[PDB]
RNA sequence: GCUUGUGCUGUCUUCGUCCA
């Protein structure tokens, strides 16, 4: 796994780029060797390829604008494989009727409401 | 939240760079700390050598 | 037209169509100066107005653009800016008035011109000296120093006027010192300096003679020949061509990694450009090039053997002044350049949503407009984020507390 | 109120603090305040 | 306007669940023959981590979310809102068991 | 507050006889009043 | 009195304007700027159109 | 409001050609708005709602006010331009040259 | 700031030979020709070229800003037609040996009573005179 | 019956003055 720095906010447009390029190329002389690609809210400026060579990599970047002039590349490490995949935040579960809670704007701004 | 160490360690780099520039922004062998201007961030460091320092 | 053509390629496959979008710049257009008020009328603008009211005396300027739509299977003016007009010269509006109108417009017959008025302020270009270039100096180095003497030279080419590259030749080993005293070349994109001898059979002359026939000329002077005997010596190792060329290849500064042949057409681009651009740019013109190394490493042999004094860095006959128009033509390429990129930027994300732009949107007139007036206002000769390491006082308040100091000021270097 | 002149045509007329800075016949942008009606005295030294 | 599928983990654009159904829940939750109901309860809009998979068979990736034998897309990490009851009880009626993508549960 | 301040002002008596002023500073008779011409200002009894 | 109604009343009484010195300067500015437009445009006919206007409004005192 | 006095300034807030002028003395009365406080309790003809922003004449200098300029700027907001003028008589400690 | 090109063309039209037919050997006593700092070829006979070039430059054929330099001790010929040169004039003194005039001053009371009309007997001005050789 | 109001930016750049 691979992590390359990339614009914020674009993270998602270079998935979905990779995702097309790799449709695209499926079943052609040259394909995109790759087998997954993905990127996290939370980890912001980074975008997380899985592949196995670093000429991948580099064709799977290529014609990408978001990606940044120098090669920010960088081994991912082994044990930090599960760490990148695992939830944040997941045990809440919605808002519960007859809760009491505070409003934050309106003609009602901080009254206590259930 | 959730920790991977390499952006710990890139956070952690800022936070003592940001901590390093507050104090001294003349470090050599590194850029400076720049506002918004391009012009550099007046540090405590430079607020007391000189003509115009605190102690001449 | 230094830079007449941006491009934009899209091998779209979404039925392979490889498409090119390219633009040219053409014909430029210059008019009088004009105001141009909050009600949205404009009228013709004089010097005196701009100086009661504070505003700028400016020309805007108009570019023609022509759009292009190349596809394979395998356009009017628009404004780019404003730029400050010199009173009493050929573009402004007093150049022909005469005594009278003069008088009516409120100028005074006495005032001889040459500034500009930015913001209401008259402001006045201060000459620069520089250096001039495509002249090889050759300087002798300090005591404490292993190298004893230098022989530099600064290349610009002919249109435009601007400066390219520098290329020295430095002369290592201190005398009785050292060893050998070797000649090494310094040259761009290369990390380390190089032995004369490689990089003239890296140009194509292998024979040692030829390489001294190059270099002396006249066989009977026994000392240059034993000055040259140690670079001989050094670059015997190296014996062919390519394997000069190599040589250069690797220390070009380049990613690591890259393949013999690519390292070769490497060093083989660095070679015939950026090394004394100057003379020529064309392939299979190298032979010039070898002479004039020829030339420079006996004129540094001539110097390092005390049959002549080094060059006086203080004549004044070596020394260039740049007067008002070097010194925009330099501000305007750059500012040129910033608008290009600005271009090709919105360009490249206009191209995602794929519409038939106007092209009247992609340029931006205020960033011409804007650095050009701030740098006449404030003397920073350079871009303004760039004020930081930049060269000041190139423009200056236009003395006129008597006629005397204004002639003066508007004669300074 | 406020009497003013035009500084291309030499025009009187007034403003009322509402209307546009402007001269009413030649419509010039630059106008100049007339000279005040108070006593002004030298001392011929 | 996208969705993402809860039991599959795949998103796609809600319409395409109404018109087309989901390429791999459809043989389970029938959702290329059901109404907006299923294609609500069964897919939320609101989720992260966005995940793009070329070769699910060899990508260790697809194996940790238990994508691999489902077609490659857009895919999330984690799904807000869980499977109802009655739907469980009919995969669980199909001989299969349905792991939440939630978070919540491990 | 005298009634006299910023008031024009002419100075009838002394070695400035038939000079136009304006009143600025009045505290105890003693009036300050600066003179059109000479860029200054002197004191004077009010009643001169 | 609004801008718009301000430059009517200007171009009103321009057009009632028999002459003045500096509207004068400014008209022979401007025909000399279009002057060197049409030099510039190798307009052989207009040129010599308004060299002969701007003899006929100068020769001055 | 400064400690000079504003009697010279006319109604448009600019003084006029003719006058004499001493140090501290305004010559172009400014205000900007301010949100006003709650002097709303009841404060007639009394509640401050702007800020002074004057230009008073430099307290080393006086003069005669000698032309007064008006007009519009680029953006489209007033400008004005105010002239001194002053005679200035040889003395003790005046600098001169040949 | 002056266009090279017609330089290098009267150059290669009076008997300038290029860099490639040069050999050092056979050249012990040929002039090396610079143009704007570029080593552009070699002469034999440097003093017919440079009388030419200058009475040319005299002329008004090559721009009088025009530099013509001729270093005999280094055996060099540079041209230089760079932009930023600052440069004066002077009188011209004929000093051609052959000619009567020679040691005397080119200019005339001709020449000031000319200036002093304001034109020629058949506008004169500085120009007039820098383009007639009695000024460079 | 009517009473007088109480203060000031910062940072660079340039040009100068008197010594040296
Ligand atoms: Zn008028
Ligand atoms: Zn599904």
């Amino acid at each position: 796994i691979w992590g390359v720095k990339v614009r914020l906010g674009k993270e998602k447009d270079v998935v979905r780029q990779i995702l097309k390029k790799k449709l695209a190329r499926e079943g052609t002389k040259n394909p995109l060797e790759i087998y997954s690609a993905f990127q996290r809210d939370s980890f912001k400026g980074h975008v997380y390829i899985e592949a196995r060579k670093a000429e991948a990599i580099n064709d799977a970047l290529k014609g990408n604008v978001n990606v940044f002039s120098n090669n920010s590349k960088f081994l991912v490490g082994i044990v930090e494989y599960k760490d990148l995949l695992r939830p944040v935040k997941s045990s809440d579960v919605k808002l519960t009727r007859g809760s009491y809670v505070r409003v934050k704007n309106g003609k009602f701004k901080g009254d206590l409401a259930q | 939240d959730g920790s991977p160490q390499h952006i710990i360690n890139e956070v952690e780099q800022l936070l003592q760079f940001h901590v390093a520039t507050y104090m001294d922004n003349d470090i050599a062998g590194q850029p400076q700390a720049l506002q918004k201007s391009g012009r550099p961030v007046k540090a405590i460091r430079a607020r007391l050598k000189g003509k115009e320092g605190r102690l001449r | 037209w230094e830079e007449p053509r941006l491009i934009l390629d899209q091998p779209a496959q979404h039925d392979n169509i490889n498409k090119r979008y390219e633009i040219r710049f053409g014909k430029i257009y210059l008019s009088r100066p004009t105001m141009t008020e909050a009600d949205g009328t404009t009228h013709a603008m004089f010097p005196q107005e701009a100086r009661l009211r504070n505003l700028t005396y400016s020309s805007p300027v108009y570019l023609d653009m022509e759009k292009s739509m190349f596809t394979s299977i395998d356009g009017n003016k628009v404004h780019i800016g404003k730029v400050p007009i010199m009173l009493r010269s050929k573009f402004c509006s007093l150049r022909t008035l005469d005594e009278v109108d003069l008088y009516k417009m409120k100028e005074c017959p006495y005032d001889m011109g040459g500034y500009f008025v930015i913001n209401g302020s008259e402001k006045v270009l201060i000459a620069q000296e520089r250096s001039a270039a495509n002249i090889v100096q050759v300087f002798k180095k300090a005591a404490p120093s292993p190298i004893s003497h230098v022989a530099e030279i600064r290349s610009a080419l002919e249109k435009g006027s601007r400066l390219i590259s520098t290329m020295q030749i430095k002369l290592y080993g201190r005398e009785d010192k050292g060893t050998g005293r070797t000649i090494k070349a310094t040259l761009p994109y290369v990390k380390q300096d190089i032995p004369i001898v490689i990089v003239f059979r890296a140009l194509g002359v292998v024979p040692d003679g030829e390489i001294l026939q190059h270099i002396c000329y006249d066989e009977n002077d026994w000392q240059m020949l034993e000055m040259l005997k140690p670079c001989i010596e050094e670059g015997f190792v190296i014996q062919d061509k390519e394997v000069a060329l190599d040589f250069i290849g690797r220390r070009g500064s380049a990613a690591l990694g890259i393949r013999r042949e690519k390292r070769i057409q490497y060093a083989k681009d660095i070679l015939q450009k950026e090394l004394l651009p100057h003379i020529t740019q064309e392939e299979g013109f190298e032979t010039r090039k070898t002479f004039f190394l020829g030339y420079m490493v006996n004129r540094l042999l001539l110097c390092a053997l005390e049959r002549k004094d080094q060059d006086d860095r203080d004549h004044f006959g070596k020394k260039r002044l740049d007067l008002a128009g070097p010194l925009l033509a330099n501000l305007f390429r750059i500012l040129f350049r910033k608008l290009t990129r600005e271009i090709y930027r919105y360009m490249q994300r206009c191209i995602e949503t794929d519409r038939d732009f106007n092209l009247n949107l992609a340029v931006k007139s205020t960033t011409i407009t804007s650095g050009l007036k701030y740098s006449l206002a404030t003397g920073n000769w350079g871009e303004q984020k760039k004020a930081m390491s930049s060269r000041a006082g190139v423009s200056q308040v236009l003395n006129r507390y008597t006629y005397s100091s204004t002639l003066s000021h508007l004669r300074r270097t | 109120g406020v009497k003013y002149t035009c500084g291309a045509c030499a025009h009187n007329f007034s403003l009322n603090k509402s209307d546009p800075v402007r001269c009413k016949e030649c419509g010039h942008r630059v106008i100049y305040k007339a000279r005040t009606k108070r006593m002004i005295q030298f001392d011929a030294r | 306007r996208e969705r993402a599928c809860m039991l599959c983990g795949i998103v796609l654009p809600g319409r395409v669940f109404m018109q087309n159904g989901c390429p791999n829940c459809d043989s389970v939750l029938n959702l290329r023959d059901s109404d907006q109901a299923t294609v609500n309860e069964c897919t939320s809009s609101s989720f992260e981590g966005l995940v793009a998979v070329g070769d699910n068979e060899h990508s260790w990736v697809a194996k940790w979310l238990r994508v691999d034998r489902f077609q490659p897309g857009l895919y999330a990490v984690r799904v807000d809102g869980r499977l109802p009851s009655d739907i469980v009880a009919a995969l669980e009626q199909y001989g299969v068991y349905y792991r939440p993508r939630d978070g919540s549960v491990i | 507050r005298d009634p006299t301040l910023n008031k024009t002002v002419k100075i009838r008596q002394g070695g400035y006889k038939g000079k136009i002023g304006i009143v600025k500073e009045a505290n105890g008779d003693r009036f300050r009043v600066e003179l059109h011409n000479p860029n200054k200002t002197i004191p004077i009894p009010c009643s001169f | 009195l609004s801008n718009d109604e301000v430059n009517s009343i200007v171009k009103m009484k321009q057009s009632l304007s028999s002459n003045t010195g500096f509207n004068t300067v400014l008209k022979k500015a401007q025909l000399q700027e279009e002057l060197e437009e049409a030099r510039d445009a190798h307009d052989h006919e207009r040129v010599a159109r308004i060299e002969a206007e701007l003899k006929s409004i100068g020769a001055e005192s | 409001l400064k400690h000079g006095t504003y009697e010279k300034l006319d109604e448009d807030g600019l003084i006029a050609p003719g006058v004499r002028v001493s140090g501290d003395d305004i010559i172009i009365g400014k205000t900007t708005p301010i949100p006003p406080d709650t002097e709303e309790l009841g404060q007639r003809t009394k509640y401050h709602t702007k800020r002074d922003a004057s230009t008073p004449l430099r307290s080393t200098e006086n003069g005669i006010v000698d032309q007064v300029l008006l007009t519009t700027n680029q953006e489209g907001l007033k400008f004005v331009k105010v002239r001194m003028r002053t005679t200035k008589v040889p003395q003790i400690g005046d600098k001169f040259a040949s | 700031g002056s266009p090279s090109e017609p330089i290098i063309n009267f150059l290669e039209e009076w008997g300038m030979e290029p860099l490639e037919d040069y050999d050092p050997a056979q050249h012990t006593k040929s002039t090396r020709i610079f143009v704007n700092g570029v080593w552009t070829g070699i002469h034999r006979d440097p003093s017919m070229l440079v009388s030419t070039m200058r009475d040319l430059r005299r002329s008004g054929a090559i721009s009088p800003e025009v530099s013509i330099i001729r270093d005999i001790r280094e055996r060099e010929f540079k041209i230089f037609t760079d932009v930023g040169r600052v440069y004066r004039p002077l009188f011209i003194v004929e000093d051609d040996e052959s000619k009567d005039n020679k040691g005397e001053l080119r200019i005339t009371k001709e020449h000031i009573r000319k200036i002093q009309q304001g034109y020629d007997d058949d506008v004169y001005g500085w120009s007039s005179l820098v383009t007639s050789g009695v000024i460079e």
